[PDB]
RNA sequence: UCUGGUGACUAUAGCAAGGAGGUCACACCUGUUCCCAUGCCGAACACAGAAGUUAAGCUCCUUAGCGACGAUGGUAGUCAACUUACGUUCCGCUAGAGUAGAACGUUGCCAGGC
RNA sequence: GACUGGGGCGGUCGCCUCCUAAAAGGUAACGGAGGCGCUCAAAGGUUCCCUCAGAAUGGUUGGAAAUCAUUCAUAGAGUGUAAAGGCAUAAGGGAGCUUGACUGCGAGACCUACAAGUCGAGCAGGGUCGAAAGACGGACUUAGUGAUCCGGUGGUUCCGCAUGGAAGGGCCAUCGCUCAACGGAUAAAAGCUACCCCGGGGAUAACAGGCUUAUCUCCCCCAAGAGUUCACAUCGACGGGGAGGUUUGGCACCUCGAUGUCGGCUCAUCGCAUCCUGGGGCUGUAGUCGGUCCCAAGGGUUGGGCUGUUCGCCCAUUAAAGCG
RNA sequence: UGAGGGUAGCGGAGAAAUUCCAAUCGAACCUGGAGAUAGCUGGUUCUCUCCGAAAUAGCUUUAGGGCUAGCCUCAAGUGAUGAUUAUUGGAGGUAGAGCACUGUUUGGUCAGACAAACUCCGAAUGCCAAUUAAUUUAACUUGGGAGUCAGAACAUGGGUGAUAAGGUCCGUGUUCGAAAGGGAAACAGCCCAGACCACCAGCUAAGGUCCCAAAAU
């Protein structure tokens, strides 16, 4: 469960989601990556589920680096309430991606093993990804 | 539930009152500010509450002097 | 306690200033001297 | 030009390692007889001055490692226009931040003695 | 008393600084986050000098942060009190003398519906520190507060109802407020109405229509695993994608000179996401029975006890006792 | 149960229900003060000509009301002070980008990331000016008379809600409000375009060319 220890403010505005990625476009540690091509929030439960899926098919014979972290919290009010009179408590934590940003990296495993190992994690993430190797 | 918030001070109109190049008179207010964002120069007097104003009547210039510091001068003949 | 007082000149009997003092830090009467109106001089002042 | 005072352009002047020099001067340095000085101390600020030395300071020179300065070219944005509902597209202006090349070991004013 | 995503209940009402505020000023919500209703006789004026946090090394080890010295520091401390802008020009840190925490003013401008608020060079009267030029009418800056009327106190070169005095009024100087609902109705104020009555409004609620789909009902993708081995007979974790518009809701657009509200009788009628019957495909289907999934709306779909019942639970059947 | 009588509206009577007192009783009926009062509803009668708004701010025992300011109108007076680009100067910290600071953060001082209340930096536009040139025709001052203080969709920067609503609350622009006409099958707000009246003439915009239905099977 990925969350920061302390944040300076608990209720923040919603992040902007149009354009193209600021930075973090290239594989820099590993050898094979998973860059998204559509913009969405990812809410830190769907990274616990796409990390373990990569871990099992690799037989723990390589390393896994996740390159995103949910910094921004998002709110919600309970069911059957009227509008206004405040702003709701923190439900969970989101992280914004934009098309180009590498999500996951692998290293220490073959190519034809890792290509069928990243497909088991893109079906638990909302965005449409593809399989990018290192800059040569 | 409730909110503990709201509750703001209204405003204090706080910026440049005259512009670079025009004839200001003998007591015109040239800047309102907190602290000294822009220093007093020559023929310009820094007032109390730091609102710098002109002394002799002439043109104004906003001119730079340091790395990150600025000053306001007033020159006589127009 | 901080209670405002009202000064008075001695050679001429007329109140002409106001101040505030702290009753703990100065229990005794304040004895400054300031400009007066009737004499154009600076005599004493005392509550 | 070459030394010192003294303001300006104000890291392209800086910071750090090396190397050279000294009656012309600036310093370093010895002193408490007094004006003057420590909330402890001639260390300092004063004050007296045959002598003692370039060692550090300041002064000159070179090496671009650090800081500062920085194009052209392209991208991100975006005022206007035209379709459009798509985490939009195409066309016309302007033009960033980062990054490469590079400039760079200061350019000058005025009185006083060489 | 008013605001109020109907009213009530809870909350809040004025001033100060930041953010949303869209690179000038301005700018809303029951949007996000903090303070204020004071304190200083030196923490004010002026003059002369000093520069900080921490880090690291050493020693009565007071962890090197009690105190003690050296380096390194670029502002990472401090500035009465919140936060923003600002400054080692110091606006920060220590000493001596000191009352400018002055009387009469004020060209100009900022700001603003009005009332108010803010900055002010310079000119005179008296002073203070400094050798002098000069600086000083409160505090590094902005919050620390409240119209009028009425009464109290000190002054006065002003009137004083025939004349002389007086009681009274006048101007100048100060005092009485959680009037805090803070531009303050009055010196003085709480409830009930289903016994209710007039003026209004779909400007504003309850029922139904409408938009939306978090909830609700079904449908699906990836697949770890349960099933002797065996992901897919069957079940489908952790996560992702939609359709329907029946539930509980959100918005207040239509109707307050009437849209008047639950279940069962009477009589219908339509949808397919099919309970029965008709035709197939897999099956962990031997045979009888079953389980799932696809095409299929032609007809059919019981009689009672208990509840106002919606759901529901039970009794006897039946080919079946379908959901909207 | 008949007959004759008594109690009267701040009042009578009540085996008690706000029950009855001339078809009406949480306080009867009739004339008078009285044409009570109403910030709330309905209504308000002849014709042409010119200009033509607002639904916002501040305070309110205020929130569907009022007063001043804003926007329109008629008359007087000063008389280029109004607008638009071009060149020029300057104030300021958004979008973007970057971690030098304040917090966040993954893998071994090095590599990478995040930010409404972070900034070594920082546009495009906007804003204030010069009294400089070019095209245009407004603008301030004093006085007479009202209106308005319920705004709506669409586009584009953001808040709140669920990157929900034809939701609600602010900034800038347009149309409806107060606007007919052609188009979108029908449809105040979308796209083209502003009707002085007449004509059985002409060229075009948005959109269209088989037929209904004008124009290319
Ligand atoms: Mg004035
Ligand atoms: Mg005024």
């Amino acid at each position: 469960m990925l969350l920061p220890k302390r944040v300076k403010y608990r209720r923040q505005h919603r992040p902007k989601t149009t354009g193209r990625s600021k930075g973090g476009n290239y594989v820099t540690f590993g050898e094979f990556g998973l860059q998204a091509t559509t913009t969405s929030w990812i809410t830190s439960r769907q990274i616990e589920s796409a990390r373990i899926a990569m871990t099992r098919y690799m037989k723990r014979g390589g390393k896994v680096w996740i390159k995103i972290f949910p910094h921004t919290p998002y709110t919600k009010k309970p069911l059957e309430v009227r509008m206004g009179a405040g702003k709701g408590a923190v439900e969970g934590w989101i992280a914004v991606v934009k098309p180009g940003r590498i999500l996951f990296e692998v290293a220490g495993v073959s190519e034809e093993v890792a290509r069928e190992a990243l497909r088991l994690a893109s079906h638990k993430l909302p965005v449409k990804t593809k399989f990018v190797k290192r800059e040569e | 539930s409730s909110t503990k918030n709201g509750r703001d001070s209204e405003s204090k109109r706080l910026g440049a009152k005259r512009a670079d190049g025009q004839f200001v008179t003998g007591g015109s207010i040239l800047y309102r500010q907190r602290g000294t964002k822009i220093y007093p120069g020559e023929n310009v007097g820094r007032g109390g509450d730091d609102t710098l104003f002109a002394k002799i009547d002439g043109v104004v210039k906003f001119e730079r002097k340091g790395r990150d510091k600025k000053q306001v001068s007033v020159y006589a003949v127009a | 306690m901080r209670v405002n007082v009202t000064l008075a000149c001695t050679e001429c009997g007329d109140r002409n200033y106001i101040t505030t003092k702290n009753k703990r830090n100065n229990p005794e009467r304040v004895e400054m001297k300031k400009f007066c109106s009737r004499e154009n001089k600076q005599t004493l002042h005392r509550e």
